[PDB]
Formats: structure tokens, C-alpha cells, sequence
């Protein structure tokens, strides 16, 4: 038999890195504002088309979002943020993806910052 | 076996019991109408070689049925590298004196290609080993046909898995370990010679000969076979040759 | 022949890329991956590289955990 | 320097054009967003240089990217051709028994004594009533 060596186990689902997430858009509506995550896509096929992170992960994913004199920060089940603002000021975001129920490489990077 | 379970009547058709003088002596497993493969030391003591039997056929020891099929063997083959007494080249080509009628219960397993077997059957992970030996290694055997799936390993992994042992027997390019070192399942004593077939894609192929182990299921060890693959072209030149007078025949190797 | 080492899993959104060393000096390698208790599948069949794309094999399940192995063979 | 009388902006300042850290500080006031904000602006694009091929798509990362490539090819830059994989040592050649490589052509596929190859050029069937290998009992 050859030389080889053998590697660490690697179990997908609990260890692959969540990607930098990219903010979609952010609309004021009153006295609040949208903030929508892109979907983030995955290698993960279903019929000629690639699943996305939330298509994946379901319930054990969740984006967090930073924005902004201190910070504040909203959590979402989907992809998308409704906060309170104040009008005429001004404010930024950036998103995060998130499986709570990991203990390591829980977080992805954070993504872009979007201001208004 | 160790662990395992009774074999359904004519489910492991290729299982050869041997007997010296009456005797159960050992397993092997029919690779055509006429020849047999076993483990070399089975025959380390046989003092009456006329005397020796291969049983097809058989699956319960205590009950003769009308499946059963006995015929004399011709011929012993073994390795003139083989020395009596240790571990290396532990393989045995067994002619009978009169072919064997294939039927439902009596079926050769396939004897594979060389390449065949070490690409592509190497790496299939689980295979059959079976036999009628004991159920425990200083226990006793079994009545009924016993059959267990165990997992192979590349050396390197055996190796560095199995718990260091003073004089224990080197594992050759000529063997391979395939079982659990977790003392729950393994081949024993008196399945030697059996067969440790493989399936892959509808087919059952011999890759490996029960041979030897350390203590039947013993934890931090397990179960070493002969390496079929290696003896593919020493097996087929031999089939083609020509009867000699006595029964055993230390014919060269390769 | 000299056995590879450092293997190491790079995977982003299930990309999954195994990595090792040393860079070949006369000699190629084939990787193996494999489940617990399944077979062992090759991949990156006698590659001069020091990586090997694993995805389509753990997108069939990402669930399960895999091992894998490189292999070294002289050239 | 009559660009440079309009009050701060972002938008103007980074957005359109390219600014530098203090520059960005200047606006975010701020050590932490500011840094933030620079983590992914000054990354850089790696998909510039169109590292997918064959068709694939790029997404790019930080100091970094992912390929997503077409259902026939694999690889970090989806580099590897599927279709040219057809070997023995990939899953037996497709072969349902033995399989045999040939340089300059394609591989054949080939059975055991008792069996012989179908149409297909990879599947086996049994020329003689109990074939080595198949248990009747079952089949
Ligand atoms: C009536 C019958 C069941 C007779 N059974 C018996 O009482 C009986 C007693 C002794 C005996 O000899 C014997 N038995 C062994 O145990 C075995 C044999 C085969 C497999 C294993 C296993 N753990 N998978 C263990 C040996 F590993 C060796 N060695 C050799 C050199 C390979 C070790 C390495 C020293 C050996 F000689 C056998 C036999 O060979 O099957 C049967
Ligand atoms: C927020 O924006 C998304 C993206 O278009 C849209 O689907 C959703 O309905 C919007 N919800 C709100 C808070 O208005
Ligand atoms: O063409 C190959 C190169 O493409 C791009 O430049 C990538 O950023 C780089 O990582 C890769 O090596
Ligand atoms: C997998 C690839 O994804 C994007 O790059 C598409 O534009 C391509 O057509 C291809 O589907
Ligand atoms: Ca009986
Ligand atoms: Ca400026
Ligand atoms: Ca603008
Ligand atoms: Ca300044
Ligand atoms: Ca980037």
C-alpha cells in the first residue's frame, strides 16, 4: 500500500465558514427602516439551481445586524431588520450570519457597511 | 465467529467445511467446480492426508439434509515460502477429486482480477467473514453456518490502532486487518481457511482468507487476513497444472 | 515517496477544498474521502497540486462527517 | 481644490470616489465603525481577475472568493473537467466488474469467466445458471 496520510474528520453542516453577507437594501418606511439581507448562496444543489444559507441551515440561522454614541444591535429568523429610527438622522448597518447553536465559527464576517 | 449471526440456509453457498479423518478441521471457500481456497497452516499437523474432506452445502452440523455435497481432496497447494508455525503467505489451493454439482445451496465466489481487487475491492469498506468456529475464543464452536460484516483497514491504520503486543507477528503486504478493536466482533480459531467476501455492484468477490488474529476480539486488536489479491496469478497458474502423485505440494511462490 | 502533511479543511457556503504539503518533488497524490461507514471514493487522481476540491462529495450529505487521505505514489 | 470646499461626504468622499482611512475617519468619527467600515473597502474585489472558468460564477470574499461552477466541472476555479474523469480509478470506471484503462482512447469495461458484457459496454449478465458471486436463494 502507498504512503498517505490521513486528515481531520470534517462534518459540513457544524464546521463549514458562514460567508460574508451582503446588505440588499435598506428603505426608511416612517419612522423605521428595512434592512434586507441578499441570500446567500451555497455548493449545495437542488435541480440545476444552488440552495441558500437559509435553505440549509433553516431555523439555526439567524443574521444579526450592527448599526448606529454607542452601537445598537437588531436579530433576525429571516433575512430581513424592521428598527426604530429617529428621522432626519442619519444611520449605517452591517449584517452578520449567525448559528447560535455553534461554539466555534459561529459568525460569519462581518459585511459591507451600508450608510444612508 | 465472534459477534455474529447464523448465515440463512444458502445465503454463503461458497462456504467450504473441511474434515480430517471426520474432524472438523477448518473453513475454505469454492472458487469453481473443483477448487477450493483455505489457509495454509489449517494443514501445519495433517499427518493422513488421504484422509481429508471438503463439505459443500453444509450449513447446520448437527443435521444431514439432501443440500449437502462431500467430496475427497486431491490436492493441497501452499507456498514454499510459507514456513509452518507463523503467518506469512497463509494460503492453501485444495483440488477435489470430483467435481462439485452447483446448485442453489452450492455456488463458487468469484475469484477476482489482480487489479480489480486491489483499486477498486480494497476500498469497499464492509465484507462477510464466516464460518463454524468458536462463538468465544476459548469457547465452542458453532453448529449453525455464523456470519459477520466487518470494516477493513489499510495497514498504516491498523498499526497505529492496535495496542502494542511483545512477540506479536509482523502485518505483511501478504495480510490485511479488517474487524472492531472494540472486543465485540471478530473471526476465531476454527474459521480459519473461511472466506471474507466482498460484494460491489451484484457481484460477491474473495479478498481475504481468515488467518489469524490476537485472541478473538480482543480489545486494541483486530482481525488479520491473507491478502487474495496478491496470489490471484499464483492461484489461476496452479489451477491449470497437471495432478501430482502426493497430496501436498510446496509449489514456488511467486 | 514522502506522505503528506499539515491537511488541512478550507470551507466557506460548502465550498469544500482539502489542502496539504509539501509541494511533490517526483511523486503525485490521490485523495479518498469517505464516511464512517461508507466506501472510500478517489478524487484529484494523480494531482501534482496541493489541493484537492471535495464539495461534490460533501454536498451529498452535509450532515455527515467525513475523513479523507492523501495518498502519495512515486513517479 | 474647488471639489475640496464641499462638506464631508460619504458618498462623494468613498463611494464615488476612492478615499483613504483618515479620510473615512474623518466621516465615521469613530476608531470602531470606522474600521469597520475599511475591513471590507479596502479588501478588494478578488474576483477581478475572473478566477472561475468554464462557465462558473464568482463571489467574492474577503482576501478571497468561492467559485460556483456548472453541473459538469469541479475544482477551487472549476477547473476540472467531469467528463474527462472517465477512468478506471474513479468508481471502477463505471464498470459493474473489471475495468481497463487505455491511453489514447477510452476505457472498456470486462467480466468475469461465466459472464459477458451487455450492450451497454458496462453492465455484466450471467451466461450459465449459477454465475460465481450471485446467491439463487436471494436472486
Ligand atoms: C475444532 C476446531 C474449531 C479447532 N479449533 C481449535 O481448537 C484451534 C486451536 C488453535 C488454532 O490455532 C491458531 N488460532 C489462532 O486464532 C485465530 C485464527 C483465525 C482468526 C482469528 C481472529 N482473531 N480473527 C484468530 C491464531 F491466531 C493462530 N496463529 C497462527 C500462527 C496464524 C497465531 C498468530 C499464533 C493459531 F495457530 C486454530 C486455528 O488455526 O483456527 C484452531
Ligand atoms: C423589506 O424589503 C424586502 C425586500 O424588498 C421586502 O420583501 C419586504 O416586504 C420589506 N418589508 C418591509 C419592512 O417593508
Ligand atoms: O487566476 C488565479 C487568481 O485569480 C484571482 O487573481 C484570485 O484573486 C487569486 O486568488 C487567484 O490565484
Ligand atoms: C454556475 C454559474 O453561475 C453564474 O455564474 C451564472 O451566470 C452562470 O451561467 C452559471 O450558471
Ligand atoms: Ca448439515
Ligand atoms: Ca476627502
Ligand atoms: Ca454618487
Ligand atoms: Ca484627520
Ligand atoms: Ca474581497
Amino acid at each position: 500500500e502507498p504512503l498517505y496520510e490521513n486528515s481531520p474528520e470534517f462534518t459540513p453542516y457544524l464546521e463549514t465558514n458562514l460567508g460574508q453577507p451582503t446588505i440588499q437594501s435598506f428603505e426608511q418606511v416612517g419612522t423605521k427602516v428595512n434592512v434586507t439581507v441578499e441570500d446567500e448562496r451555497t455548493l449545495v444543489r437542488r435541480n440545476n439551481t444552488f440552495l441558500s444559507l437559509r435553505d440549509v441551515f433553516g431555523k439555526d440561522l439567524i443574521y444579526t445586524l450592527y448599526y448606529w454614541s454607542g452601537k445598537k444591535t437588531a436579530k433576525t429568523n429571516t433575512n430581513e431588520f424592521l428598527i426604530d429610527v429617529d428621522k432626519g438622522e442619519n444611520y449605517c448597518f452591517s449584517v452578520q450570519a449567525v448559528i447560535p447553536s455553534r461554539t466555534v465559527n459561529r459568525k460569519s464576517t462581518d459585511s459591507p457597511v451600508e450608510c444612508m | 465467529i465472534v459477534g455474529g449471526k447464523v448465515c440463512p440456509k444458502g445465503e454463503c453457498p461458497w462456504q467450504v467445511l473441511l474434515l480430517v479423518n471426520g474432524a472438523q478441521l477448518c473453513g475454505g471457500t469454492l472458487i469453481n467446480t473443483i477448487w477450493v481456497v483455505s489457509a495454509a497452516h489449517c494443514f501445519d499437523k495433517i499427518k493422513n492426508w488421504r484422509n481429508l474432506i471438503a463439505v459443500l452445502g453444509e450449513h447446520d452440523l448437527s443435521e444431514h439434509d439432501g443440500d449437502e455435497q462431500s467430496r475427497r481432496v486431491a490436492q493441497v497447494i501452499i507456498p514454499s515460502t510459507y514456513v509452518p508455525g507463523t503467518t506469512n503467505h497463509d494460503i492453501a489451493l485444495l483440488r477435489l477429486h470430483q467435481p462439485v454439482v452447483l446448485t442453489d445451496h452450492v455456488v463458487p465466489l468469484c475469484l477476482p482480477e489482480r487489479t480489480f481487487s486491489e483499486r477498486t475491492l480494497a476500498f469497499v469498506r464492509f465484507s462477510l467473514v464466516s464460518g463454524w468456529g468458536q462463538l468465544l475464543d476459548r469457547g465452542a464452536t458453532a453448529l449453525e453456518l455464523m456470519v459477520l460484516n466487518v470494516p477493513r483497514l489499510m495497514t498504516q491504520d491498523c498499526l497505529q490502532q492496535s495496542r502494542k503486543v511483545g512477540d506479536s507477528p509482523n502485518i505483511t503486504e501478504y495480510m490485511f486487518c479488517a474487524g472492531y478493536s472494540d472486543g465485540s466482533k471478530d473471526s476465531c480459531k476454527g474459521d480459519s481457511g473461511g472466506p471474507h467476501a466482498t460484494h460491489y455492484r451484484g457481484t460477491w468477490y474473495l479478498t481475504g482468507i481468515v488467518s489469524w488474529g490476537q485472541g478473538c476480539a480482543t480489545v486494541g486488536h483486530f482481525g488479520v487476513y491473507t491478502r487474495v489479491s496478491q496470489y490471484i496469478e499464483w492461484l489461476q497458474k496452479l489451477m491449470r497444472s497437471e495432478p501430482r502423485p502426493g497430496v501436498l505440494l510446496r509449489a514456488p511462490f511467486p | 515517496t514522502v506522505a503528506a502533511y499539515n491537511l488541512t479543511w478550507k470551507s466557506t457556503n460548502f465550498k469544500t477544498i482539502l489542502e496539504w504539503e509539501p509541494k511533490p518533488v517526483n511523486q503525485v497524490y490521490t485523495v479518498q474521502i469517505s464516511t464512517k461507514s461508507g466506501d472510500w471514493k478517489s478524487k484529484c487522481f494523480y494531482t501534482t497540486d496541493t489541493e484537492c476540491d471535495l464539495t461534490d462529495e460533501i454536498v451529498k450529505d452535509v450532515k455527515q462527517t467525513y475523513l479523507a487521505r492523501v495518498f502519495s505514489y512515486p513517479a | 481644490f474647488l471639489e475640496e470646499l464641499r462638506p464631508g461626504s460619504l458618498e462623494r468622499e468613498c463611494k464615488e470616489e476612492q478615499c483613504s482611512f483618515e479620510e473615512a475617519r474623518e466621516i465615521f468619527k469613530d476608531a470602531e465603525r470606522t474600521k469597520l467600515f475599511w475591513i471590507s473597502y479596502s479588501d478588494g474585489d478578488q474576483c477581478a481577475s475572473s478566477p472561475c472558468q468554464n462557465g462558473g460564477s464568482c463571489k467574492d470574499q474577503l482576501q478571497s472568493y468561492i467559485c460556483f461552477c456548472l453541473p459538469a466541472f469541479e475544482g477551487r476555479n472549476c477547473e476540472t473537467h467531469k467528463d474527462d474523469q472517465l477512468i478506471c480509478v474513479n468508481e471502477n470506471g463505471g464498470c459493474e466488474q473489471y475495468c481497463s484503462d487505455h491511453t489514447g482512447t477510452k476505457r472498456s469495461c470486462r467480466c468475469h469467466e461465466g459472464y459477458s458484457l451487455l450492450a451497454d459496454g458496462v453492465s455484466c449478465t450471467p451466461t450459465v445458471e449459477y454465475p460465481c458471486g450471485k446467491i439463487p436463494i436471494l436472486e
